[PDB]
Order: structure tokens, then C-alpha cells, then sequence
């Protein structure tokens, strides 16, 4: 396509010379234009030069560029007859990209590194002194395991099929293989993690083009990455874990002395250089970013050993008890509280580093780690390096009196969230930051300061075939201006609100998706709706997403949908717009051709979190009550207009309600206003007359 | 030749009032007229119409050449109500089973007036969908307002892979228009499989009423025809003689024939002052200026429809009325 090509040559321009461009693309329409473009300004250069790097949002987003990574070689080995040396690795999870828990563990969570460490370790225990390792280790690291991957494309679901024939193993493939340095897909909770991006920095070796893709939740990620709840139950598991750690130091001198008394002048001499290079293949400790960081000479609780570390612990775990016991709302500075310890306890000013060497110490002594009291440290011990260093940005807040119970909650604030992002302009260059759903792009250059140019979407065409209304009177103009409010004020509005909705449903039966803001309004009507004509006659079934939405739940709600559309039936959508599962995939008749949300998104006030980034970046940006009820509330709702905009075969109605929406801008801002009524005419002309001009614009 | 099924939906969904008077007033009267569009162009083929009512398939009218079975079997259902929900299922299930008598010979059409939104089958409707494909049906569904998903694939996939049967009607004009192209026949590029029809007899028209005589209903009659292979006065049509299974057509399969045989040669539209010939019409006497628009420069223009089959002047009036009955312009029967 010529308008395609206009956004591939400023992509061709931008690498070249840039190295940082907000290039901004139509939704549904710009996924293969950065992904063929990137291989070809590769080729136009050097194929073994820099190497595509992609940042993903979501899991599904890394599964949809392995699918086009398969077009983009299908194109190379069709119009060339070349094959030339392949690329593109799967980097997903680890609960996904495993064999052993789906076997005899079988449990997908969070605690399959554990069993990977204890294989790990077990392999290590069975070549040095004597479980043993596992299913198939101690082969996935040979050059032919190593050559699988240039000649065969082998990621994700073709390497979890390739390590079950060949009988291999997952990890140890994917992880010798970012040393390979392929076309790395990968999601945004992996570049900037505090215990991941130090391990991946230092086997891509930097120079590579980082593709940053659906780059608007970049600011979320930043605050998602620390803020931490500690909600008084832990402190019965720092009890427990103090008490574990006196029967240890109890078994530790009782027999064998020696390992930790040599670990200790290796401590006193190496330090944790000597300390970090020397274990390998193990379960790695915690730490602040020390990419990020930057700490070196260290000493150990100065030159003790772990039976004088863990009573400065245990002095640690109860001033923490001590400045959780207090009243209801208070605030705390870090570097304020840093000085009220040492009235307390004089700890230096140095705690950072006397906890990431006992972490790594106690995994070397003690063989038999509990889970529960071990992560309990690494709890204390992640606090411990945040009140030691970076203190500019940081904010200490304390939930007030809620009945009272669930009262002790102590929350961190991040810092900058341009401090995360900086590392990324040093390392790489040329790096290509894309998002679809962005109206406007300014605050890039506003908020998170870095020299960039700005590029819009230069592509819209066939208006006939992109119906973008929105609906303002709704029969009296009254529930638009009663859903704006936090609470659900006049419930008979909102059953007034809601009996609309059956008559909206009612003109156009045929794939039905209705976002909401929050979980509130779900829960108000569905007590007492009495109304279900549309769940009866026109709809059916109900597909309606839950706060608490489990993944299963949304698999089945989401297999059911399309169940629904492919027998002629149509079901109703009712998702969060601010909940989980933002989707993305469309391009076919089955997902709703008509999609309803119910006024604009909205955020939750009164929150000791809003209120510190409020303050924070109204010194920063002076954006205070502006960019907050606004760039917040579109990108939101920027995710419902992802999913409408399926490319410009397809055809979609998108209605939005209220009158505050004219403030901000849309993708395509093609819009006109009209009733709720009016517009129920107006869609039984859009739905014939695109049935009729789809045959006459070919 | 062609036994066409039609599908009719009488449902609570053509209770609404979008036509005038309603959905259901009007598709029922337009059938009416489409039987007799039908049996005109084809007198040789065939009829079935199945309703959807009460989420089920009713036979209404059997499948047979007479057209009154099939204007009678329609004045039965303007008199009640269309209720309960159209099923796609049980109506091409029902469909399935009459066109199983139906010869591969013969071409099978089913015709869907799909004026709903939503339908109610029982089991997958997409187990029917490829059965029809496995017996080679043509499927047409005529679509409402709103495209549905399913009748695409309907449309498609028992349409050789090619998705332009399924029409979408905004019209009551727009509707006779497709009463038009489906009386006429669709001569594809088909699958190139070999064709062979015999025993057709020819029907002796008999005018014996003194006593009378009837062998396919024992009745008194004022003259039927008798056939030239079991000799029974039967009834007068052109069909097949229910006797002996032989045909009994004359010049009716003929018409027929040389309206499939009509490639309908349309007059090239050459100006007056471009053809270089006066004002005429081969067919009658149009000495009127075609184009008269501006005042010289128009007016001295015209246009004169010149048949390349014969270099013969006409108009643009008795060119489509050349095109649509008797042979192509008259001038080619003159050498
Ligand atoms: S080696 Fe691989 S499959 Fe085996 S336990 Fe470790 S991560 Fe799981
Ligand atoms: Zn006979
Ligand atoms: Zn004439
Ligand atoms: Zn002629």
C-alpha cells in the first residue's frame, strides 16, 4: 500500500540517522509496516549488524510478531529461493516455556524457577559431589543445539514441539540464545524488571534497534516496577523467617562451621565481586537495577559475619513493626525516616549492600531454604536497598485507619519515571518507538524529557467504510452526566441508563462489546436489571468480565464470543475498560461490529498514590489537573478504539457518550454528534450501506 | 433443467413494520409474482417452498411443475401470523431431502429470504453448510439491512469459493430486482462434467369430451394430452406424463431454449454526425434527434445506434426492446 510506505520510508529515514522517533500509526494497520521495514533497512545495510529488538505490552502482542516474523521469511524464501541465515527467538514466560511442572508439578504459576533453581542446582550437585538433574539437561548447551535456531525457526510453540521430539529443554535454550542475539520479542515487564533486564543487558551486548511497541503504558510500567504493599502480614512472616534464621546460624555452628567461617573471609576479602563471579547457575538474590544503581567496594555488616548480620536484621524487622504501629494517615519522607532509624539503630547509611550479600549467602549455606521465610528477606532486603539509595523522586506512605483492620499497609512511591527510561537512549540507538493508540503525542516530549521527533499517522482514506459517531442526548441528556460521578448517584438513572442499553442492543444484534470504567456500574445493575429481552431474543448468553476476572474465565468468555458470532447468534461483551485483557485481535466479522462504552473512562480518585504523583509532576511538568483527568482518560479509551479500526476492509461503529470527549483528540477525528435515537437510524443506514458500497469502491 | 427450493422466513422478526405494510405482506405477495416469473422463462423446472415458523422447516408446497400448486400454497400463509424464529438447519435439512430425488442433471438451487437478524438451529449449522457442497447445491440467501456472518460462508463455499450471492436488499424495488435475476438461470464456468438427458416423448393434443378421459385422475376433462410412449390421456402440460416417467413438451422447452440462446446484440450508440448517416431506426421510424442538450452543438449531434451485425441505423428504444424479446435486431435476418 502507498500509505504503508510513507510510514516504512520515515521508518527507513529515522534509522539511519535518528535514534529515538514517536512515529504514530492507524490501529490495524501498521503492524507488518515496522516489521518488514526493519528487516529491510537490515539487509540494506548488514544482516549480521544490528539485530531487531521488540518491546511488546502484552503476551498475545509476542505472540502476533512471531506470526508475521513467520510472513516476513515466507516472503524472503518464496520471491527469492534464498535461505539465508534465520532468526527470531520466543522470549515468553517461564510457567509457559517449561516441561517439567507439566508433568509431574502440574501447576502453571509463579513457582516454576523454583523447580527450574532446584535442577539447576541439582545437576550442579550431581557433577560436583554427587535429586539429580532432570528430563534433559546437560546437552541443551552444545553447537548443535546452537545451530537449531539460524536453520529452523523454532520459537515459542515451535520450540516447546522441538524440545518434547528432540527431548530438550526450554530454558536452557532460550537462555543460551540472547547471547545469539535473534529478533528477541519480549513484553514491557522484562526491559525495565529489577532481577530480569540485569541478566538480559549482559547477554545482548547492546548494539541493536529496540522497537517499542504499543509505547503508551510506558509511564505505568515505571510505577508497576516498584510500589510494594506491605500489609502487616508479612511482619508474621519476617517473625518466623528471624526465628529460621536463629535456628541456622544454630546449625550452622553446631557441625559444619567451616563452609560459613570460609565464606566469611571470602566475604572479608572478595567481597560480593568475587562473591556474584564465582556463582554460577544458581538462584540469583534481588537488587534495585544495578545497571541502575551503581555500587562497588562493599563490606559485610563491616567485616562481621551472619551471626551479627541477622541481629541487625532482627533490630531492623521491629523499628518496622514499631513505625508501622501508628496512627491513620501520615506521610513519610525517605530520607526523614532514614534519619529516625538512626536515632533507633545506627545502620550507616549503607544497607544496600548489607543484604545482597547475605541473600546470596544463605542460599550457599542453607540447602534446605523454606519459600515462605526466604522470600519474607527478599521483602525486607528490596525495602532495605530503597531507603539506602535513590531518595530523589522516592515517597513513603502509609494507609490511614480502614475498618480498624486493614489499617498497616506501607506503600513506597517510585521515583521519575524518565529514570527508568534513561538507560535505553545510552545503550541503543536508532530506537523506534510505535503506538496506535496515542491522540496526541505531545505529552512524549513533555512528560519523560528526551530529544525525539514526532511523526502522526500520514493514512486516512475511505471515510464511507470508518463509521465514527457519537451519541450525546440520551432521549433527556441526563444519564451522561450522571455516570461521570465516582458513585453511583440515582440508581433509577442508571436503571434508566440500563433499559437504554436493551434498546440499543435491539437495533443492531450482531456483536456486542461494552466497556465500563469501572466495576461499580456492573455490579449496580446486575442486582436488579429487570430486563433481560436482549438476553433472551437478541443476545442470549451473557459474556460479562468480573472484577476479579481469572484468566481462565476470560478464555472461556472470549472462545464463547467467538462461538457466538460463528452461529448467528451475537453475545454482549461486558468488559472493564480499565481491567485486564486490552485485545487486539480483530479483522473478521466474528468480533462486534458495534461497540458500546458506557460514557468516557475515568480513574480512581482520592488515593494517596494520585494525590504524590500529583505534587511530584506538577513541579516537574505543571500539569496538575489536566493531563491527569485527560492523556489518562484517552489512552483508556484509546483502547476501545484499537479494536474497532481492523484495518480498512472491515467496518466498525464506535459511539461515544458525554460531551467532555470534543476536548480531547481521537484517531481519525472524524466525528459528529447526535441523539441516542437518532443514531439507532442512522446505524441501520450505516449497516446497509456499507453492505452495498463494498462491492462499488473495488 | 433447474428445481429451485425457495426459503421463506415467518418469524416474529417480519412482524416489523419496515415495508408497508410490513416485512411479511410483501415478501409473500412478491413470490407470487416471482412463480410466474419463474414458469414463464422456465416451463420445464421445478418449485419448492419451505417456510421457517416456530423455530422449525413447514412444507407448504410440494415440489412439482404446475404453478398453481405454488400460488395457492402462498395465499394459505398471508392469512395467519409469522411467529416464533427462522431455523436455517431444518429448513436446508428439509431441502436436502427433496433434492435427493433431483437428478444431477438437473441443477439444484435453494433460494433464501433471509429477512431476520437472528436464527435458531439445533444442531451445528456448519455440519449443513458442507453437505451442501458434497452434493453440489447452489445456495443463494437474499439478506436484510445487516450482513449476516453465516450466509457469507453459505454464499461462498456452495458457490464455488466465490462470495457475491449473498445480496443485500434496501428496496421493495430493489427486491423485484432480485426476482428478476434469480428467474433467470446461471450459466457458470461449473466443475466440466459431462451431460446426457433422453426420453423425452412429445404430447398429442387430444379434444375428446363426449365421455371424457383421464389417466392421471380418472375425471372428466375437456381434452388432455396424450402421450407417445404409454398412450394415456393425462393432463394437458408440458412436463413429464405420470404413466410411464416421459416428457411431454413442445414448443414451450424451445422459447426456452432460444432465450438461453439469446446473446442479446446491443446497437453500438454512434452520433448522427459521427456515423455519418440521418436520423432512422431499423425496427420502425425514429427521425427524431436523439441529443439535443446545448443548441448546435448538441442538437446537430444525436445519436444513432448503429448494430454491428448489420450496419443498420437505430434508437436507444428499440434497441433493449430487440435485447429482450424476438430475435436480436431484426436486420440480421436480411443479408
Ligand atoms: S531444566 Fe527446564 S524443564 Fe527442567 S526443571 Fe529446569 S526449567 Fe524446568
Ligand atoms: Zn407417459
Ligand atoms: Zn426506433
Ligand atoms: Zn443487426
Amino acid at each position: 500500500y502507498p500509505e504503508q510506505y510513507n510510514y516504512m520510508c520515515d521508518i527507513k529515514k529515522t534509522l539511519d540517522v535518528g535514534g529515538n522517533s514517536i512515529l504514530e500509526m492507524p490501529s490495524g494497520t501498521g503492524k507488518t509496516v515496522s516489521l518488514l521495514s526493519l528487516t529491510i533497512a537490515y539487509q540494506m545495510h548488514y544482516p549480521e549488524h544490528r539485530k531487531i529488538i521488540y518491546c511488546s505490552r502484552t503476551m498475545s502482542e509476542i505472540e502476533k510478531a512471531l506470526v508475521e516474523l513467520e510472513n516476513l521469511m515466507d516472503y524472503r524464501t518464496k520471491e527469492l529461493g534464498y535461505q539465508e541465515d534465520f532468526r527470531g527467538l520466543g522470549l515468553t514466560s517461564r510457567k509457559n516455556l517449561c516441561l517439567h511442572p507439566e508433568v509431574s508439578k502440574e501447576r502453571k504459576g509463579t513457582v516454576v524457577d523454583e523447580k527450574c533453581r532446584r535442577m539447576t542446582n541439582g545437576q550442579a550437585k550431581r557433577k560436583l559431589e554427587e535429586v539429580e538433574l532432570c528430563e534433559y539437561h546437560e546437552n541443551l548447551y552444545n553447537i548443535e543445539v546452537e545451530d537449531y535456531l539460524p536453520k529452523g525457526v523454532f520459537s515459542f510453540e515451535k520450540l516447546l514441539k522441538y524440545c518434547e521430539e528432540k527431548t530438550l529443554c526450554p530454558y536452557f535454550i532460550v537462555r543460551r540464545m540472547i547471547s545469539l542475539c535473534n529478533i528477541i520479542i519480549y513484553s514491557y515487564h522484562y526491559l525495565l524488571d529489577p532481577k530480569i533486564a540485569e541478566r538480559v543487558s549482559n547477554e545482548v551486548s547492546k548494539d541493536s534497534i529496540v522497537i517499542f511497541d504499543e509505547a503508551h503504558n510506558i509511564d505505568n510500567v515505571c510505577i508497576e516496577s516498584l510500589s510494594l504493599d506491605l500489609t502487616t502480614d508479612a511482619l508474621r512472616r519476617a517473625t518466623r523467617g528471624a526465628n529460621a534464621l536463629d535456628e541456622r546460624i544454630s546449625e550452622v555452628r553446631k557441625v559444619d562451621s567451616q563452609k560459613l567461617q570460609d565464606e566469611y573471609e571470602k566475604l572479608v576479602q572478595g567481597l560480593x565481586x568475587x562473591x556474584x563471579x564465582x556463582x554460577x547457575x544458581x538462584x540469583x538474590x534481588x537488587x534495585x537495577x544495578x545497571x541502575x544503581x551503581x555500587x562497588x567496594x562493599x563490606x559485610x555488616x563491616x567485616x562481621x559475619r551472619a551471626e551479627h548480620f541477622v541481629s541487625f536484621l532482627k533490630r531492623l524487622i521491629e523499628y518496622l513493626k514499631t513505625r508501622m504501629k501508628v496512627l491513620h494517615v501520615i506521610s513519610e519522607t525517605p530520607k526523614s525516616f532514614l534519619q529516625h532509624l538512626k536515632q533507633l539503630t545506627f545502620i550507616e547509611r549503607k544497607p544496600l549492600r548489607f543484604c545482597s550479600e547475605r541473600l546470596s549467602l544463605l542460599v550457599r549455606t542453607l540447602e534446605v531454604t523454606e519459600v515462605e521465610d526466604f522470600t519474607a528477606l527478599k521483602d525486607i532486603a528490596t525495602f532495605a536497598t530503597l531507603i539506602s539509595t535513590y531518595e530523589e523522586g522516592f515517597l513513603l506512605i502509609i494507609e490511614p485507619y480502614e475498618i480498624a483492620v486493614p489499617n498497616p499497609i506501607m506503600r513506597f512511591t517510585c521515583l521519575d519515571a524518565s529514570i527508568a527510561i534513561k538507560p535505553v537512549f545510552e545503550r541503543f540507538s536508532s530506537v523506534i518507538i510505535t503506538s496506535g493508540t496515542i491522540s496526541p503525542l505531545d505529552m512524549y516530549p513533555r512528560m519523560l524529557n528526551f530529544k525525539t521527533v514526532l511523526q502522526k499517522s500520514y493514512a486516512m482514506t475511505l471515510a464511507k467504510k470508518s463509521f465514527l459517531p457519537m451519541i450525546i442526548t440520551k432521549g433527556s441528556d441526563q444519564v451522561a452526566i450522571s455516570s461521570r460521578f465516582e458513585i453511583r448517584n440515582d440508581p433509577s438513572i442508571v436503571r434508566n441508563y440500563g433499559s437504554m442499553l436493551v434498546e440499543f442492543a435491539k437495533i443492531t444484534p450482531d456483536g456486542m462489546v461494552v466497556f465500563f470504567p469501572s466495576y461499580l456500574y456492573m455490579e449496580s445493575i446486575v442486582s436488579m436489571w429487570q430486563t433481560m429481552g436482549i438476553l433472551d431474543e437478541v443476545w442470549k448468553h451473557k459474556l460479562i468480565l468480573v472484577e476479579t476476572p481469572d484468566a481462565q474465565e476470560t478464555s472461556l468468555a472470549l472462545e464463547t464470543y467467538r462461538k457466538a458470532c460463528s452461529n448467528g447468534r451475537g453475545a454482549i461483551l461486558l468488559s472493564v475498560a480499565r481491567g485486564k485483557v486490552s485485545e487486539g485481535i480483530d479483522f473478521d466479522h466474528q468480533y462486534g461490529r458495534t461497540v458500546l462504552m458506557i460514557g468516557i473512562p475515568f480513574q480512581y480518585t482520592e488515593s494517596r498514590i494520585l494525590k504524590a504523583r500529583l505534587e511530584f509532576m506538577r513541579e516537574n511538568y505543571r500539569i496538575r489537573e489536566n493531563d491527569f483527568l485527560s492523556f489518562d482518560a484517552m489512552r483508556h479509551a484509546a483502547q476501545c478504539l484499537g479494536r474497532v479500526l481492523r484495518g480498512k476492509d472491515d467496518y466498525g461503529v464506535m459511539v461515544l457518550a458525554d460531551r467532555r470527549f470534543s476536548r480531547k483528540r481521537s484517531q481519525l477525528p472524524k466525528w459528529i454528534a447526535q441523539g441516542l435515537s437518532d443514531a439507532d437510524l442512522n446505524l441501520s443506514t450505516d449497516m446497509a450501506i456499507s453492505n452495498t458500497k463494498q462491492f462499488l469502491r473495488t | 433443467i433447474r428445481s429451485l427450493i425457495l426459503t421463506l422466513d415467518c418469524s416474529e422478526a417480519m412482524l416489523e413494520k419496515d415495508l408497508r405494510p410490513n416485512r411479511h405482506a410483501m415478501i409473500i405477495q412478491y413470490a407470487i409474482d416471482f412463480v410466474h416469473e419463474f414458469f414463464d422463462q422456465n416451463p420445464i423446472s421445478q418449485m419448492g417452498i419451505i417456510i421457517m415458523r416456530n423455530g422449525l422447516a413447514q412444507l407448504v408446497s410440494q415440489v412439482s411443475g404446475n404453478p398453481q400448486d405454488h400460488i395457492d400454497a402462498l395465499k394459505s400463509i398471508r392469512k395467519q401470523e409469522p411467529k416464533g424464529n427462522p431455523s436455517l438447519q431444518n429448513a436446508l435439512e428439509m431441502a436436502r431431502g427433496l433434492l435427493l430425488p433431483v437428478p444431477a442433471h438437473c441443477t439444484r438451487e435453494v433460494l433464501i429470504v433471509f429477512g431476520s437478524l437472528s436464527t435458531t438451529d439445533p444442531g451445528d449449522i456448519h455440519q449443513t453448510i458442507d453437505s451442501l457442497v458434497s452434493e453440489k447445491i447452489r445456495v443463494k440467501v437474499l439478506g436484510l439491512s445487516a450482513q449476516v456472518a453465516i450466509c457469507k460462508e453459505l454464499c461462498k463455499a456452495t458457490n464455488y469459493g466465490d462470495e457475491s450471492f449473498y445480496k443485500i436488499l434496501l428496496d421493495e424495488t430493489h427486491l423485484k430486482e432480485l426476482f428478476n435475476e434469480a428467474v433467470t438461470p446461471x450459466x457458470x464456468x461449473x466443475x466440466x462434467x459431462x451431460x446426457x438427458x433422453x426420453x423425452x416423448x412429445x404430447p398429442t393434443r387430444i379434444f375428446e369430451d363426449t365421455p371424457t378421459f383421464c389417466s392421471c385422475h380418472s375425471k372428466l376433462v375437456y381434452g388432455g394430452y396424450f402421450c407417445p410412449n404409454c398412450h394415456s390421456k393425462v393432463c394437458s402440460l408440458p412436463t413429464v406424463c405420470p404413466c410411464c416417467d416421459l416428457m411431454l413438451i413442445l414448443x414451450x422447452x424451445x422459447x426456452x431454449x432460444x432465450x438461453x440462446x439469446x446473446x442479446x446484440k446491443t446497437f453500438a450508440e454512434v452520433p448522427t454526425t459521427e456515423k455519418f448517416r440521418s436520423e432512422d431506426c431499423f425496427s420502425c421510424q425514429s427521425r427524431f434527434p436523439x441529443x439535443x442538450x446545448x443548441x448546435x452543438x448538441x442538437x446537430x449531434x444525436x445519436s444513432r445506434y448503429r448494430c454491428e451485425d448489420c450496419k443498420q441505423e437505430f434508437c436507444v428504444d428499440c434497441d433493449v426492446f430487440i435485447h429482450e424479446i424476438l430475435h436480436n435486431c431484426p436486420g440480421c435476418e436480411s443479408k
